[PDB]
């Protein structure tokens, strides 16, 4: 039927795979023990709930996603958690060394004996499903895991499957922190070895993650428990129309298909217009006009990219709770009219709308607000050469100085390739600006 | 502590006491009765500061051959009780 | 799984090792009996990485202890935890050390060698794999110097791909009581710097001035100084234990934190050392423990880096913070001194965060850095090296062992190599 | 034992026989002060001493190894009872680092 | 049923026995009275195997005991199980020894063979299905050897269809003690190689070597080193009388033990013993069994077999195990070192498992292995035969007792035989 496939690779992906799916337990009211209260749901499993889970007529709901990690104690504490009866046991792959924060060590030494197992697990899920409409991959960019194994496995999985579609969401370097010496690094390495495969890639910054946090949520010590919860709403706000009902649905085909232009270029940023919190929603309105106000304002977006210093490309809006058409279009109207947002002039139309009635879901004892209205906006720009043109000017200084380099050759790698990394990286820049001129 | 104090998540990449005295057997039962007894002796540990066996059979139980003139059962559960009796040699 | 088996070599490590030995078993609850005390799931959670199992409800400890002279090895077995300790692999030399490098290299380390591999690669084949191994010695005395150039010169062939972690006591600058210590100084780092990969150092001068400025308690013991650089070692050691997102791997701080092969050598420094009345006198926020935390003064390892410059820098925090805070005394303290840091590669501080803090304590940290401040310390030695050497003063002895000055000249090579380094990148 | 009268502490010897099997080392303990009970939680080395001093006025310049003022009220003093004299006699119990 | 004698010879037998014999009494749990208490009912069951049964419930033992001065005999009936013993199977002659092969072979012999062979064929007749005689001997021994090599010739004959085990200590590479010790041994050899099928040899020099690395207990006694002896074959035997998914026939394990019609020599092998405090301080499991058993130190029979190479290996387990562990164990020393075997034979290992345990230990193991390590000893043995025979010095004893030396000269010629037939499979 309709069904994802979840594939947490990293150490940074079970942190924002144990949150959403803490998240997705509760809209269709999950116990942590596995069955629903006195009420009847257990059949084949065939509801919105089928999408996700698998409570066949042993009535437990599967998780269909495996985790994937090499350091145990993450994954050994995760399933010492709550929810551990609820996962399936060996869903929760797990190896006994690390990258040592080096991309070509998980690359090379340590990629190949798992490879096996992680293949057998997609398989033996892909056999029972029937839609295999596509995988929601998540890694991080500088993970001292998750930087390498993650490219390697989207090599084989999309050269033994050629025709379905893949997410990417990765937690970017941040633009004046990095916290591993080696990000700068497995940066290059990732992009150019995944642009090339990699269907469309989604990021996000850090930094302004914690800075909206006291811009308006007013937390000035947030944490992961926040950060995490954050992008699991994000996602199921993407993925609302695929569970629920509304008046006019969208797909990740259409995701696909209206927002990536050319080829190479596929990086979109997202923003969720209204994260407020509960004192602010008890007595201050909410409404369209603002809300999209709010979406469209430059510093909200959590990535360092002025929408000024660029021109707004694509743009795909998802309305989700109790909306009307009506002021959508007039707002729509008012945002075009205006004058400050210069659109390329490539395409006259930029705006693909998708509207759900369910409103979205709190978590009690959490941060998020009572919703009714709310929007999530994803848009390709082109505001965004900055970050690469920053990765270069610091990439080419520790290439020239050669530092750590002895790490890389000794392990067994050699340099063409990290020379080949930056042509790479200035051919997607190059066409940004190509693009970019009209 | 560790709750569903049964089984703690099958694949334990970390390691459980009670890999010596009793174990050869599978995970489950064998971390919880180690758990148990575990802590049980840790907190006494933390208590103040001051009819009938068929024939053919191989084996010498006593007397036995010395006897004789019946048959094998009837001997041998005469043997049975008498063990207890005169021969009461035997535990 | 990945595990860890401990060396202790010479008196002074064996000081140390019973120190932070016995630290240890403080943290994870044993007692001088062996029993578990059962506080902390958590803390038994992984006690794979420092102890094996024995039967009994016992935890021997994987540890390789080697000395020369009775007495040492008897005071600890005397001490609180000798019966922790295994009397098989209590390993020892028949004569006396004599405190001569010769001596600890060729005359009697030739027939103890045998011994001391037998042992260690029984506790080899008892564990599975091995991040790799640290030994605890000084650089200067007669035993340890003498047996490590030894031990890491043999382990490092049979087994070429482990972490091989020395932690040395360094000689006193002004006031070194051994006399040949400049000589066994050079013949050693000579090796060291060959074999190992990544090094701390650490003098009791700073020491005693740490004891003397902060502690104010005018009466402590050589105890004293080994418990905070057991401390030091705890905080290094404990992130591989216990759960919670942060780096762990030594591997994974070494290729953070070294960028080129000859670049071995470190300062630690320590977390709040509290006074008297400072406990109930103090508030316990990251700013203020930033702040004690990369101090001058705070420094232990050598003397100031002031006239040096910092290359690379790692913190590991402990406790229940978050991650803004550590970022933004990051960010802070990099433009408070822009200066001081090398321009080479920016984002120069590696950045670690575990929950768990110790046993009495919540908020603690612990630093390590790689600036250029190692020059001024074997610049002093190159000098007292030429000075010694040029009219071949107390040569007679290591001449009759059968040395030669030709290893000399070599060995004052490479130390003047290694000088001539650290010099050039940085300036 | 040998409790000692000048130092209120106490040492440990073995008597062990022969052929029983044990090493030749006989210290068995060292002559330090005995815990009135079990292993104290270590506590934390770096604040256990005797005096309280209150400041440093020494390192301003050098003309002997610094001054020590002293303080009027001993904060922080904490307890720790040992094993002295009084407690003594043919049959009693004495926990000695978890020894009953 | 399927039942063993025991035969004693020589006065090493007599103390050698006196201890195995006590060994399976408290092994099996009776009182030195003989009121057997069951407290096992399979130790009762299996009883049978070498125990006959009178009426009042004492355990007689099938034992033949034989020798030639009285006062060792009054010692060991004097002992503490001189009651268990039978003064019926007691018989002696009047005459001394004179440490002397001659007298023992051709003159002492002649009027005792007589009565030994009729008490011995009358407790075969007594029992029913032998599986073979076992003879506790010496082959330096003067008369062990001199009635041991004629009671075999003389059994072989009439029962040519069993088990014809023997037990023998080798000379000390040191000191023999008796000095025409080397002519003894050449000529009792002479007839132990075409009599006999299987044949163990040990050696007091590693034995004394076990006693200082392990026993670590000051003052021995040779009461308590025949302790560590005949815990061997004790546990050879163990299968014999207890369950378990195994199989313990001396043939059963002879068939897989021997390759080649020439070949009877075997050196024990024993396992974990167990020090001061290791009692306390060990971890008992099936790998660091397996580490301590397959050692160059813990062999105790002839010389290191670190300089030849093995041909087969067997060992018989005892405990609770499984065949996981033993098979995966066996594949670890099997590739680990893969050189030291011989290629000729594959797959040269066995493994036998049961389940009932010494008493005081809950898992052991014992091994047996013929190995290309027993070139040394004939070797030495007939480098101080030729040396000695230069000159003929000692040899009109054995010309007046009436032998030629064209026996020496075929003795001598076998044992060469041997030499280079061992060196031909080997090389
Ligand atoms: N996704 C996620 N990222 C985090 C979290 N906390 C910090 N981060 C960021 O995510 C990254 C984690 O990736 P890596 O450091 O390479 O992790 P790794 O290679 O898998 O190994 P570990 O560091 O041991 O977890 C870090 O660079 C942090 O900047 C979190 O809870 N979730
Ligand atoms: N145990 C102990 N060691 C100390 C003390 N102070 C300094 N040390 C160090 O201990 C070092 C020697 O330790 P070892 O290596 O075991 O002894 P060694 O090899 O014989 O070297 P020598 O000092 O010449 O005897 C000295 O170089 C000192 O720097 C102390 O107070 N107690
Ligand atoms: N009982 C006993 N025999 C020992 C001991 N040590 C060595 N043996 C040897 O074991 C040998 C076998 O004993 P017998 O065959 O009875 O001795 P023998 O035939 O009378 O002749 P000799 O060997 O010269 O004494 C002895 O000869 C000794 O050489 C010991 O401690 N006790």
């Amino acid at each position: 039927m309709r069904e994802c496939i979840s594939i947490h690779v990293g150490q940074a992906g079970v942190q924002i795979g144990n949150a959403c799916w803490e998240l997705y337990c509760l809209e269709h009211g999950i116990q942590p023990d596995g069955q629903m209260p006195s009420d009847k749901t257990i059949g084949g499993g065939d509801d919105s709930f089928n999408t996700f889970f698998s409570e066949t007529g042993a009535g437990k709901h599967v998780p269909r996603a495996v985790f994937v990690d090499l350091e145990p104690t993450v994954v050994d504490e995760v399933r010492t958690g709550t929810y551990r009866q609820l996962f399936h046991p060996e869903q929760l792959i797990t190896g006994k060394e690390d990258a040592a924060n080096n991309y070509a060590r998980g690359h090379y030494t340590i990629g190949k004996e798992i490879v096996d197992l992680v293949l057998d697990r997609i398989r033996k899920l892909a056999d029972l499903c029937t839609g295999l409409q596509g995988f929601l991959i998540f890694h991080s960019f500088g993970g001292g895991t998750g930087s390498g194994f993650a490219s390697l496995l989207m090599e084989r999985l999309s050269v033994d499957y050629g025709k379905k579609s893949k997410l990417e969401f990765a937690i970017y370097p941040a633009p004046q922190v990095s916290t591993a010496v080696v990000e700068p690094y497995n940066s290059i390495l990732t992009t150019h070895t995944t642009l090339e495969h990699s269907d469309c890639a989604f990021m996000v910054d850090n930094e302004a993650i914690y800075d909206i946090c006291r811009r308006n949520l007013d937390i000035e010590r947030p944490t992961y428990t926040n950060l995490n919860r954050l992008i699991g709403q994000i996602v199921s706000s993407i993925t609302a129309s695929l569970r629920f009902d509304g008046a006019l649905n969208v797909d990740l085909t259409e995701f696909q298909t209206n927002l990536v232009p050319y080829p190479r270029i596929h990086f979109p940023l997202a923003t969720y217009a209204p994260v407020i919190s509960a004192e602010k929603a008890y007595h201050e309105q909410l409404s369209v006009a603002e809300i999209t106000n709010a979406c469209f304002e430059p510093a909200n977006q959590m990535v360092k990219c002025d929408p000024r210093h660029g021109k707004y490309m694509a743009c795909c809006m998802l309305y989700r709770g109790d909306v009307v058409p009506k002021d959508v279009n007039a707002a729509i109207a008012t945002i075009k009219t205006k004058r400050t947002i210069q659109f390329v002039d490539w395409c006259p139309t930029g705006f693909k709308v998708g509207i759900n009635y369910q409103p979205p879901t709190v978590v009690p004892g959490g941060d998020l607000a009572k919703v009714q209205r709310a929007v999530c906006m994803l848009s390709n720009t082109t505001a965004i050469a900055e970050a690469w043109a920053r990765l270069d000017h610091k990439f080419d200084l520790m290439y020239a100085k050669r530092a750590f380099v002895h790490w890389y050759v000794g392990e067994g790698m050699e340099e063409g390739e990290f020379s080949e990394a930056r042509e790479d990286l200035a051919a997607l820049e190059k066409d940004y600006e190509e693009v970019g001129v009209d | 502590p560790n709750l569903i104090q049964r089984k703690a998540i099958s694949g334990y990449a970390g390691f459980v006491p009670r890999f010596a005295w009793v174990m050869g057997m599978n995970y489950r039962d064998g971390v919880t009765q180690a758990m148990d007894d575990f802590d049980k002796n840790q907190f006494v540990f933390r208590h103040p500061v001051c009819q009938g066996l068929i024939p053919f059979y191989m084996g010498f139980i006593p007397s036995m051959q010395d006897n004789y003139a019946l048959t094998f059962g009837n001997s041998t559960r005469r043997a049975y009780q008498k063990e207890l009796d005169r021969r009461s040699h035997t535990l | 799984m990945r595990e860890i088996v401990h060396l202790q070599a010479g008196q002074c490590g064996n000081q140390i090792g019973a120190k932070f030995w016995e630290v240890i078993s403080d943290e994870h609850g044993i007692d001088p009996t062996g029993t578990y005390h059962g506080d902390s799931d958590l803390q038994l959670e992984r006690i794979n990485v420092y102890y094996n199992e024995a039967t009994g409800g016992k935890y021997v400890p994987r540890a390789v202890l080697v000395d020369l002279e009775p007495g040492t090895m008897d005071s600890v077995r005397s001490g609180p935890f000798g019966q922790i300790f295994r009397p098989d692999n209590f390993v020892f030399g028949q004569s006396g050390a004599g405190n001569n490098w010769a001596k600890g290299h060729y005359t009697e380390g030739a027939e103890l060698v045998d011994s001391v591999l037998d042992v260690v690669r029984k506790e080899a084949e008892s564990c599975d794999c091995l991040q790799g191994f640290q030994l605890t010695h000084s650089l200067g005395g007669g035993t340890g110097s003498g047996m490590g150039t030894l031990l890491i010169s043999k382990i490092r062939e049979e087994y070429p791909d482990r972490i091989m972690n020395t932690f040395s006591v360094v000689p006193s600058p002004k006031v070194s009581d051994t006399v040949v210590e400049p000589y066994n100084a050079t013949l050693s780092v000579h090796q060291l710097v060959e074999n190992t990969d990544e090094t701390y150092c650490i003098d009791n001068e700073a020491l005693y001035d740490i004891c003397f400025r902060t502690l104010k308690l005018t009466t402590p013991t050589y105890g004293d100084l080994n418990h905070l650089v057991s401390a030091t070692m705890s905080g290094v050691t404990t992130c591989l234990r216990f759960p919670g997102q942060l780096n762990a791997d030594l591997r994974k701080l070494a290729v953070n934190m070294v960028p080129f092969p000859r670049l071995h050598f470190f300062m630690p420094g320590f977390a709040p050392l509290t006074s008297r009345g400072s406990q109930q006198y103090r508030a316990l926020t990251v700013p203020e423990l930033t702040q004690q935390m990369f101090d001058a003064k705070n420094m232990m390892a050598a003397c100031d880096p002031r006239h040096g410059r910092y290359l690379t820098v790692a913190a590991v925090f402990r406790g229940r913070m978050s991650m803004k805070e550590v970022d933004e005394q990051m960010l802070n303290v990099q433009n408070k001194n822009s200066s001081y840091f090398v321009e080479w590669i920016p984002n120069n501080v590696k950045t670690a965060v575990c929950d768990i803090p110790p046993r009495g304590l919540k908020m603690s940290a612990t630093f390590i850095g790689n600036s250029t401040a190692i020059q001024e310390l074997f610049k002093r030695i190159s000098e007292q090296f030429t000075a010694m050497f040029r009219r071949k003063a107390f040569l007679h002895w290591y001449t009759g062992e059968g040395m030669d000055e030709m290893e000399f000249t070599e060995a004052e090579s490479n130390m003047n190599d290694l000088v001539s380094e650290y010099q050039q990148y940085q300036d | 034992l040998h409790y000692f009268l000048c130092d209120g502490t106490v040492e440990i010897r073995e008597v062990l026989p022969s052929n029983s099997g044990r090493d030749a080392m006989s210290s068995f303990l060292r002559r330090g002060k005995l815990p009135k009970y079990g292993p104290p939680g270590i506590y934390q080395p770096g604040q256990i001493t005797d005096r309280a001093v209150l400041n440093v006025y020494g390192g301003l310049s050098e003309w002997r190894a610094d001054g020590y003022l002293l303080d009027k009220y001993q904060l922080g003093k904490v307890e720790q009872d040992f094993y002295t004299d009084q407690d003594l006699s043919i049959g009693a119990t004495i926990n000695v680092w978890g020894r009953k």
